[PDB]
């Protein structure tokens, strides 16, 4: 009557760091889908995070600048800057400024490693290599918000605070003893890093839940 | 695009390549739906003259 | 299950005596005597040993040898 | 009795047992297909819409013909030459038979259309979320003229 | 119920000589299509002279095809059917791939049997239903062995009823016949 | 019924010989779900019926 | 291809003075007569094409050529004939039920041929 | 145009169009679309009615094969143009199956249900059974120049 | 959670006996959506509800065959009366009884109305009696379920049980079977702009409505933490 079942096996298997999928068990009918549908609407339209949102280096302000040697434009040194979820423990969005040699390898490590502020992948190029040997300063921000905001209206850059690259959700169907009217739910997923899957599903569901104690009260 | 594929790649990446395209045209048509009516069909009068 | 079949073909070009080579190879592993040198998934005999062909280790010569091998050794 | 343990054991069997199927009028060697059978819990079989030309029918009332390749060899055979897995173009004359002809193409021309310019048309992005803005909000297919570094 | 591939190659230089459709106004089938899936005789050469095409036994993968269009070369004389000089089956030198057999195709197939119903394919098909010259554009005369002889005006009349023209515009391509009848009289 | 409606039907029912027509009647007393019993008024009550 | 067979012919050559002989076959006689025997026994003919209906009495396996549209006559032809019908065609081997000589079966038949060629 | 003014009346598009939100994923969906309530009705022609299977079923009088006016087993028998057609795939082994299992000569029926039952899943060449019964003909065994080799 | 601002119910207006408009406070974009369709789903699915589960009359057996009077047939009086709905107290496996005798108009008054088998709507198309001597008593049981399914499925269960003369009865067993979830953006003023949700249930008086959103909302949690493994 209201014995109510839920997805049981969690199993995930997981192609790397930035590749998995994870399933649901047979659970009632309605249940694997609709909860698929709502847990991708969740992880891509809210997700809690924080990175870098924009930079202010020295020169003209026009985004249709010269590289000037530098063989990387505003929108290669921006791009490298943004999907890097750079990350504050605490604090709210710190700043950072960086300046080096002219080796040309621009990785994520140069930046001043400052008490909060830190980067996933410390390989991950900020800039392209240049011909000269220069300094300069990147000055960027690193900030935390909720879900996803742009940078179109909201200026500079980028403000990668979702984590999410690729979500898919699927339907599989299993039996029980003789009717198979089991839609069991599915997700498949790649992405930057930093979110521990069965983590990161367990801050999902630990927000659902903790917000749906109002309508039921 | 398939002849060109099939040209290039092989075999497993086209029957993919198909099925996904199956699947991603559903789903695309799901998405815009776009009706027909009457209306979709508008006649012009200029043939009321000219006939 | 396996789902295109072509690296088979490629090891054997015939496209005719991969059919015969994995029937042989596949009765043998049906009946007894023999152990899949490639690690099962939980699949038939016919699955596994037209892959074990498209891997490279099984063909028209290299059975004839085990086969004439034992044959000998009795 | 009709036992789950039944029902598990046909699965499973037939978890490492094609089928071929195959229409009434017969024109073309396009006319039979081996598929990997999947259960259903229908009175008619579902093909998918992939071979639906293959079949030279149009979703209209058919008994479709089953084929069970008892022999070895016949499933040697069937898996291997009548795979349609394996058949690919139009082999009479050599025309890549693997042709969406349903609205898979329509949805594949809408996906690439634009009016004159949407809601966002100058949006300027990366990829990874353009399908993020689309399902949400922020621009749309019928949008044009959006900037996009590709790889 | 006869066809069956058992010849690997004819070794017979016997061959057959095609060339592109130039059927009706212009070419109602371009040479690029007709013999990608063949194989040749020794008959591949460049256009230049002492210069070759390409070998004796050679399928024309797919860049063939634009190197002979490369040469604007029409007919060519390759290995075909019949001429397979097996007399039994055909050369599989005469057979071609034809299907999704990338490869030539395979000993012991029965082409013909693959055949036999292509033609009785598309069964939607019906049943039961000299003097007005153009020229399509910029081409030569190339009469074709037409006899000429002294006429009333100046020119010279065409002797022979076998008297057909082509448009050579700049290559060996060609854009229409046009042949006209002994009665005709040459106006260019 | 469906809706949409062309007006042929009711008259082609009447043509169908398939449903109950009430020949000169004018009254229906007793109606029993496989039995109906109509009170034909005097005027269309035929004398020596 | 197969529109053509059974060519007709005017000089014996040492071989017969017939018409209507297989094509190939007189080709495979002359092969193995002239250049191998007898060059001298040359034999001219005259190859022809005709109607579906005809050549479709034109086979080699007597058991074939009789169930087209009619073998009763083709019965006491074969019979006057004597002649077998050797296993030649694939639809020949499908009525034994023999590989037919395509595919595996081919091969198989071919292996038929090789466990035929020693005995 | 009396339509339009009606769903004006009716307090309806005149178009009709009009959007629509998922059932799946609840997105709206683009394009408002006109609806209705079209006027549907069912065929005399049944799934239920259509739906047959046999594998091994009862023969009739005539040719050990299956029939005899009744909707018991019933299996269209295979086609001439299927036939070529099999043929044409060249599955020699396949095409010797159905014409080596797939019909009525129960002889060696028991032979394939013990190879089944063994998985052995084997069968014999042996004879056409029934050309092997044209030899019991062979004007009674008149002609049997037969040269089996 | 950063402010999450977790809401409550208010304003949960109920029309009539068979229905009821829940208003909430306002919650966020891109959630309220489907939690609404969630809540939707546990609510009308998963509802547990009363339907009718058995039937008979001494003299009416399985066969649709008219009762005397009584215009509608068996196959017709099941088909007149589901157009209605029955209460059974906490307890299930309750049962209704319609008698009447007589020739007036069939309603629900002369029906087996308790503390455990209720009635609101009394006064349906009943096939009343037509002829004197009649006298309609015809016995349905109503039960609890949740979820729809054939009557085919307790031939296993009843086979040497529904003996001739006891029908057993099917439903569709949807007990909210409708119920409206919105999301639009209101009710926030101070701090960010936020959707509010409203809920435009119906039953057919086998549950109470708030009570339905508070099943499917307990529903909601419960698989919405599933996730975490």
């Amino acid at each position: 009557v209201t014995e109510f079942l839920k997805p049981r096996l969690v199993d995930i298997e997981q192609v790397s760091s930035t590749h998995a999928k994870v399933t649901l068990e047979p659970l009632e009918r309605g249940f694997g889908h609709t909860l698929g549908n709502a847990l991708r609407r969740i992880l891509l339209s809210s997700m809690p995070g924080c990175a870098v949102t924009e930079v202010e280096i020295d020169g003209v302000l026009h985004e249709y600048s010269t590289k000037e040697g530098v063989q990387e434009d505003i929108l290669e040194i921006l791009l490298n800057l943004k999907g890097l979820a750079v990350r504050v423990q605490g604090k709210d969005e710190v700043i950072l400024t960086l300046n080096k040699s002219g080796i040309g390898p621009v990785t994520a490590a140069d930046i001043t490693h400052d008490g909060d502020v830190e980067i996933v992948k410390p390989q991950h190029v900020i800039c392209h290599l240049t011909d000269e040997n220069a300094s300069i300063s990147m000055r960027i921000k690193v900030q935390r918000g909720r879900g996803y905001v742009p940078a179109s209206t909201r200026i500079l850059v980028d403000a990668c605070y979702s984590p999410v690259e690729r979500i898919a959700y699927n339907v599989e169907a299993a039996r029980v003893e003789q009717r198979t009217d089991l839609d069991k739910l599915v997700i498949e997923m790649e992405t930057n890093g930093t979110i521990d899957p069965e983590e990161a599903i367990r801050r999902a569901a630990t927000i659902l839940a903790e917000q749906l104690e109002a309508f039921v009260d | 695009m398939l002849n060109t594929c099939y040209r290039i790649l092989g075999l497993k990446p086209t029957v993919i390549f198909a099925d996904q395209i199956m699947y991603t045209g559903f789903a695309y048509a799901a998405r815009s739906g776009a009706s027909v009516g009457i209306d979709d069909m508008v006649i012009p009068e200029k043939k009321h003259e000219i006939i | 299950a396996r789902v295109t079949v072509q690296d088979a073909v490629e090891k054997i070009g015939n496209r005719f005596d991969l059919v015969l080579v994995a029937a042989r190879r596949a009765r043998q592993m049906q009946v007894g005597g023999k152990d899949p040198l490639v690690p099962e998934e939980n699949d038939k005999t016919t699955v596994i040993a037209l892959r074990e062909i498209e891997e490279g280790l099984i063909n028209n010569q290299i059975l004839d040898v085990r086969e004439r091998q034992e044959q000998q050794e009795q | 009795r009709e036992e789950a343990v039944v029902w598990d054991i046909l699965d499973e069997v037939i978890r490492e047992h094609p089928v071929l199927l195959n229409r009434a009028p017969t024109l073309h060697r396009l006319g039979i297909q081996a598929f990997e059978p999947v259960l259903i819990e229908g009175k008619a079989i579902q093909l998918h819409p992939l071979v639906c030309a293959a079949y030279n029918a149009d979703f209209d009332g058919d008994q479709m013909a089953v084929h069970v390749p008892l022999t070895l060899e016949a499933q040697l055979e069937a898996r291997a030459l009548m795979m349609s897995t394996n058949n690919i173009l139009s082999p009479a004359n050599g025309e890549p038979i693997i042709v969406p002809s349903q609205d898979v193409v329509l949805g594949l021309y809408y996906m690439t259309r634009d009016c004159v310019n949407a809601k966002g048309e100058g949006m300027v992005l990366t990829g990874p979320k353009e399908a993020e803005r689309l399902y949400r909000s922020g621009l749309a297919s019928l949008h044009a003229r959006v900037k996009v570094r590709i790889t | 119920q006869d066809l069956v591939v058992t010849e690997d190659d004819c070794g017979t230089h016997e061959g057959i000589m095609m060339t592109p459709v130039i059927e009706g106004g212009d070419v109602k089938e371009p040479l690029r299509d007709r013999v990608l899936g063949r194989v040749t005789a020794e008959d591949v050469l460049k256009p230049g002279t002492a210069d070759i095409l390409v070998p004796r036994n050679t399928l024309l993968h797919e860049q063939w095809c634009d190197l002979l269009e490369e040469n604007s070369v029409d007919a060519v004389k390759v290995r075909s059917v019949v001429s397979c000089d097996t007399d039994f089956g055909v050369c599989a030198h005469c057979y071609g791939r034809d299907l999704a057999r990338g490869h030539i195709i395979n000993k012991g197939e029965a082409i013909g049997v693959i055949a036999a119903q292509s033609i009785g394919e598309p069964g939607t098909q019906l049943t039961m239903r000299e003097s007005s010259i153009q020229v399509k554009n910029k081409g030569s005369i190339k009469l074709s062995n037409v006899k000429s002889v002294v006429n009333s005006s100046g020119k010279l009349v065409i002797t022979s009823r076998n008297t057909e023209l082509k448009l050579i515009d700049e290559f060996g391509r060609t854009k229409e016949s046009y042949k006209v009848p002994y009665g005709a009289v040459l106006a260019k | 019924k469906p809706l949409v409606g062309t007006g042929m039907e009711r008259a082609v029912a009447v043509d169908s010989g398939v449903t109950a027509v009430a020949k000169r009647g004018g009254v229906v007393q007793y109606v029993d779900a496989s039995r109906i019993v109509i009170k034909v008024n005097e005027d269309e009550m035929y004398p020596g019926e | 291809r197969q529109m053509l067979r059974k060519a007709t012919i005017v000089n014996a050559g040492s071989s017969d003075f017939l018409e209507g002989e297989q094509v190939e076959y007189s080709r495979v006689k002359i092969a193995n007569r002239e250049l191998e025997a007898n060059g001298k026994v040359g034999a001219t003919y005259s190859r022809d094409l005709l109607g579906i209906t005809k050549a479709s009495l034109a086979t080699e396996s007597f058991i074939s050529a009789a169930s087209f549209q009619e073998t009763t006559r083709v019965l006491t032809e074969a019979a006057v004939a004597g002649k077998r019908d050797e296993l030649r065609g694939l639809k020949e081997n499908v009525i034994v039920g023999r590989l037919i000589p395509a595919g595996t079966g081919y091969a198989y038949h071919q292996d038929r041929m090789r466990r035929r060629a020693a005995g | 145009a009396e339509i339009k003014e009606l769903l004006k009346l009716g307090d309806l598009p005149t178009s009709g169009q009009i959007r629509l939100y998922d059932g799946r994923t609840g997105e709206q969906f683009e394009r408002p679309v006109t609806v209705g309530y079209m006027y549907m009705l069912k065929l005399n022609h049944l799934v239920d009615d259509k739906m047959h299977a046999r594998s091994t079923g009862s023969y009739s009088l005539v040719t050990q094969q299956p029939l005899g006016g009744k909707a018991q087993f019933g299996g269209q028998r295979f086609g001439e143009m299927e036939v070529w057609a099999l043929e044409a795939y060249g599955a020699a082994y396949t095409l010797q199956e159905m014409l080596t299992v797939k019909s009525d000569d129960v002889n060696g029926r028991t032979k394939m249900y013990k190879n089944i039952v063994d998985g052995n899943h084997q069968m014999e060449p042996g004879m056409p059974e029934s050309f092997n019964v044209l030899l019991k003909e062979i004007r009674s065994l008149g002609i049997n120049i037969e040269l089996e080799d």
